[PDB]
RNA sequence: GGGCCCA
RNA sequence: GUGGGCCC
């Protein structure tokens, strides 16, 4: 029956077909094609050696890694079964290399067990090419930490854990340790202090594997790196060094062991710094979190708690006198201010828990940049100034200590041009760690969570709002676009662009979709991807060790600093930080780095039609055998793309009109694939159930931004309307987070701001969808008694100038 | 009367806040969990048990 | 210029520090170790005259602070003072399986060592 | 806030279930 | 400058 | 706290 294989029909799927009858190919094969269901040998080679009971998967939420986190323990069981067959193929490689046989490898030969026989198309003279091998099994080597092997005492699972000294930092013979454990014949490079990288390319490469290379270590290692210094005499401490997990060892080079009248900026590296707030307080431990902890600042525990929501009686009475919210109408009420207790901030705070280190699959990371790089080659950025940024909502905070003082404002209008710009020079050589703040939201919504919300200081994000601000602002108001950021609905606006999506898609049909838990399951190295990719426009104010700097100063920022939840000192194995300059940017970047994953092992595991084959052959001899950055495959894939499958994006609202045909193929995207990748690359289950395929482009899209969408008359022929959900205004109008507790006069605002949302109901069927801006308008001309008071422009928004 | 009472329920429990429960840990952790589930009120006989419950407590108070 | 108001601010933050970092353990362990850099996990770990254990329950409580003093992954340590969530003084006879809910469970142990 | 009261104490007036408003009259009594 | 909606 | 449309 069906064996999974890696052929070379040149790529990796299903083919029917003293060994084991399943192999590590199937075994990673059903690994990577989740179809809930059909998730069969997953499960066979879990059961096969003890790590999980099939019982046990009659409960909910087995194969969630966001309730149910046991699955760990389920995946974590087959630890050294992964880890074995790693050194078997690099003793294999070796077995090649002195037995003179070049020929190249793939994992159907290999037992569950990890050994090997059948040498059938290989060439007798080497270099035995792995590269498929961990091209393969790279990414599900943190889905169990298969090389905690190596953290015991000789590495024997049954034992102790190694004492490492509580001083050391380095390690980086130990890095090269299970390197060339696993890697001596990797053909390219290493750099696992990746100031040594090539490029920004091998930063990838490298500190992908510096990932790997430290799972294993302890928290005991990692961290900022102190060293006693004297100004004006007296000694201080200060980190300047930090040892990342993924960067490896760095020193700042600019160092003053002995000093006299700091500077200004100066104080700004050593005021936010770490351990100067550190060392200089007490310790703490908490048995609430799963999360290590180091300190506190005050000897005191802390909570804080919810003031719930307001209510709107005098609008209830005007609603309720029409008969609204009667008995059998869908003129409900459902959108609320819930309230929370004390124990919220660690209780969302452990959903960190659910994070876990990848093995971006790295060739494929690498094509696929080089594939964005043409979604950003209509577009141009570079470092800039000081004096030529667009900067906006200043009136903000600026971290940790920072917090107790001021606003962005004072930053941005004290740290002059001169200042933030030598900052800007100062921390493209060096590391300069700080401190994020996590907070609660007052959102008015229908469910019972709080999805915290991060702070970071001043310093991190002025010089990256100096750095990528000219990327962007190509893209901010780049329309006709693939991306509408900038890009209302408005005027009509929305209908075009629905035209410009289609603009013939073939078979075209409409899909839409969307991330749960992004914030939290962030794959780390994607983070890192992006902000190079943000980057590539510095080509002439950037040099390459500075990009390597840039990339490390904002991996310490924002992505593996230290977090302060509540007086209570940690890290954060990572998780976006949703007060980021370049959050909903960088992850619209994840977003399509997640589509062509799906275009991918769409294609992968999926042809006749030989522009089609040729395409995924050529893509797979661009991965699998293939390096260079390379235009033409490129722009084949890219306009065969933007012809067949196009796109629209805000930051996870991926909206597709794509073909019914390819994508009934397995060329182009579907949910199942996506699915699949983030339970397989991003840590989560995403159900279709909140998907949505809408089969008939003329009924326009379920969802975008909050919006479901109709087609209706406009000045003689048919077009295509978006319209919001009334329960949401409903709620809002009806609950406030005191507002019109100040005054009348601003709540005007809230109310026709939330009218003008919904006048397209006027134009759908039911009445009292209708009745909803009737009502509105009633109450609008209620208001204006004492005070569009009409329907008069709320018709006009959709007549575009 | 379901709407109705259900923001006679955030009503209550807003109140409930005003006079410091949160004070005294787990009986804002018992009104909280009953006021999150009235909310999902379906059958209502269950709300209504739910209500007098959520009221034994600021009856018990002076 | 509230830019010198924060420069004021800030130096007699990172000045006042000082109140407490001149140990004289510091250059005890600087002098260890080569080329004065080590982590930042274990500066005050090994600084550590004190100790704040926040448990949930009574289950934590027993396996963590089992008697008036123990020790801490290989150090030792004296319990001192202990309260439960929300700072009313407990003892380790109130703190027992029997009256485990008149507790609000979780409890800060803050201990000393030797 | 004080008209907070009055209306919660009008809406389960008009709530008019027969143990709210039983238990109304139980706290009327203070009992 | 204020504020609604949205990621 | 982030950037994005809207309006005043
Ligand atoms: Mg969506
Ligand atoms: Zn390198
Ligand atoms: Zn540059």
């Amino acid at each position: 029956v069906y064996r999974a294989f890696d052929i070379y029909v040149a790529g990796f799927a299903k083919f029917l077909k003293r060994l084991t009858k399943y192999t590590m190919a199937d075994l990673v094969y059903a690994l990577r094609h989740f179809d809930e269901g059909n998730c069969d040998t997953l499960k066979e080679i879990l059961v096969t050696y003890n790590c999980c009971d099939d019982d046990y998967f009659n409960k909910k939420d087995w194969y969630d890694f966001v309730e149910n986190p046991d699955i760990l323990r389920v995946y974590a069981n087959l630890g050294e079964r992964v880890r074995q067959a790693l050194l078997k193929t690099v003793q294999f490689c070796d077995a090649m290399r002195n037995a003179g046989i070049v020929g190249v490898l793939t994992l159907d030969n290999q037992d569950l067990n990890g050994n090997w026989y059948d040498f059938g198309d290989f060439i007798q003279t080497g270099v035995p090419v792995v590269d498929s091998y961990y091209s393969l099994l790279m990414p599900i080597l943190t889905l169990t930490r298969a090389l905690t092997a190596e953290s015991h005492v000789d590495t024997d699972l049954t034992k102790p854990y190694i004492k490492w000294d509580l001083l050391k930092y380095d390690f980086t013979e130990e890095r090269l340790k299970l390197f060339d454990r696993y890697f001596k014949y990797w053909d390219q490079t290493y750099h696992p202090n990746c100031v040594n990288c090539l490029d920004d390319r091998c930063i990838l490469h490298c500190a992908n594997f510096n990932v790997l290379f430290s799972t294993v270590f302890p928290p005991t290692s990692f961290g900022p790196l102190v060293r006693k210094i004297f100004v004006d005499g007296v000694p201080f401490v200060v980190s300047t060094g930090y040892h990342f997990r993924e960067l490896g060892v760095v020193h700042n080079q600019d160092v003053n062991l002995h000093s006299s009248r700091l500077s200004f900026k100066e104080l700004l590296v050593y005021a936010a710094d770490p351990a100067m707030h550190a060392a200089s307080g007490n310790l703490l431990l908490d048995k609430r979190t799963t999360c290590f902890s180091v300190a506190a600042l005050t000897n005191n525990v802390a909570f804080q708690t919810v003031k719930p929501g307001n209510f709107n009686k005098d609008f209830y009475d005007f609603a309720v006198s029409k008969g609204f919210f009667k008995e059998g109408s869908s003129v409900e009420l459902k959108h609320f201010f819930f309230a929370q207790d004390g124990n919220a901030a660690i209780s969302d705070y452990d959903y960190y828990r659910y994070n876990l280190p990848t093995m971006c699959d790295i060739r494929q990371l690498l094509f696929v940049v080089e594939v964005v790089d043409k979604y950003f080659d209509c577009y141009d950025g570079g470092c800039i100034n000081a004096n030529q940024v667009i900067v906006n909502n200043l009136d903000k905070s600026a971290g940790f200590p920072f917090n107790k003082w001021g606003k962005a404002r004072l930053y941005y209008d004290s740290m002059s041009y001169e200042d933030q710009d030598a900052l800007f020079a100062y921390t493209k050589r060096n590391v300069i760690p700080t401190i994020t703040q996590m907070n609660l939201k007052y959102a008015i919504s229908a469910k019972n969570r709080a999805r915290t919300v991060a702070g970071v200081s001043i310093c991190s994000t002025m010089t990256n709002r100096q750095f990528h601000q000219k990327l962007l602002k190509s893209i901010a108001a780049t329309r006709g676009a693939t991306v509408v950021i900038g890009t209302s609905k408005f005027y009509g606006g929305w209908h075009n662009m629905l035209k410009t999506v289609y603009s013939d898609v073939e078979n075209p049909h409409l899909m839409g979709w969307d991330y749960p838990k992004c914030d939290r399951a962030m794959p780390n190295m994607l983070r890192i991807m992006a902000s190079l990719v943000l980057a590539r426009k510095h080509t002439t104010c950037c040099s390459l060790s500075h990009r390597f700097y840039r990339l490390a100063n904002e991996c310490a920022q924002v992505l593996s600093e230290m977090v302060m939840c509540g007086g209570s000192l940690y890290v954060k194995p990572g998780g976006t930080s949703s007060g980021d300059a370049t959050t909903a940017y960088a992850n619209s970047v994840f977003n399509i780095c997640q589509a062509v994953t799906a275009n991918v092992n769409a294609l992968l595991s999926t042809i006749a039609d030989k522009y089609v084959r040729n395409l995924q052959h050529r893509l797979y001899e661009c991965l699998y055998r293939n390096r260079d950055v390379d235009t033409d495959f490129v722009n084949e894939f890219y306009a065969y793309l933007r012809k067949h499958f196009s796109m629209m994006i805000l930051s996870d609202d991926a909206v597709v009109c794509f073909n019914s045909t390819y994508a009934s193929q397995g060329l182009v995207a579907s949910i199942k694939n996506f699915k699949s990748v983030l339970y397989y690359q991003n840590n989560v289950f995403m159900s279709e159930a909140k998907c949505w395929t809408e089969t008939d482009l003329t009924k326009g899209p379920h969802e975008f931004c909050s919006q479901h969408t109709m087609l209706v008359k406009q000045g003689d022929d048919y077009v295509y309307l978006p319209y919001p959900d009334p329960s949401r205004i409903l709620g809002a109008g009806c609950f406030v987070d005191d507002i019109v507790k100040t005054d009348g006069t601003l709540m005007i605002e809230r109310f026709v701001s939330l009218a003008i949302d919904a006048y397209p109901l006027t134009k759908h069927p039911n009445q009292e969808y209708a009745d909803v801006f009737h009502l509105y308008l009633q109450y609008i001309r209620k208001l204006h008694d004492e005070l569009m008071l009409t329907n008069d422009n709320t018709s006009r928004y959709w007549e575009p100038e | 009367k379901m709407s109705d009472v259900k923001c006679t329920s955030v009503v209550l429990l807003s109140v409930l806040q005003q006079l410091r429960v949160e004070s005294s840990s787990k009986l804002w952790a018992q009104c909280v969990q009953l006021h999150n589930d009235i909310l999902l009120a379906k059958d209502t006989t269950e709300a209504f048990e739910k209500m007098v419950s959520l009221l034994s407590v600021l009856l018990s108070m002076q | 210029d509230k830019r010198a108001k924060v420069t004021s601010a800030m130096q007699t933050m990172l000045f006042t520090m000082l109140r407490k970092l001149d140990n004289d353990a510091l250059n005890n362990i600087i002098n260890n170790a080569r080329d004065g850099c080590v982590p930042l996990n274990i500066i005050p770990l090994t600084t550590a005259a004190k100790l704040m254990v926040v448990i949930p329950d009574y289950n934590t409580y027993k396996n963590t602070c089992d008697g008036t003093t123990f020790t801490y992954a290989s150090a030792l340590w004296e319990i001192q003072q202990v309260v439960d969530a929300d700072s009313k003084i407990v003892q380790l006879s109130e703190i027992s399986m029997d009256n485990s809910p008149n507790l609000a469970w979780p409890l800060i142990v803050t201990a000393l060592r030797a | 806030t004080s008209a907070m009261q009055t209306m919660l104490f009008t809406m389960l007036r008009k709530l008019d279930n027969d143990a709210l408003n039983n238990i109304i009259n139980n706290a009327r009594d203070g009992c």
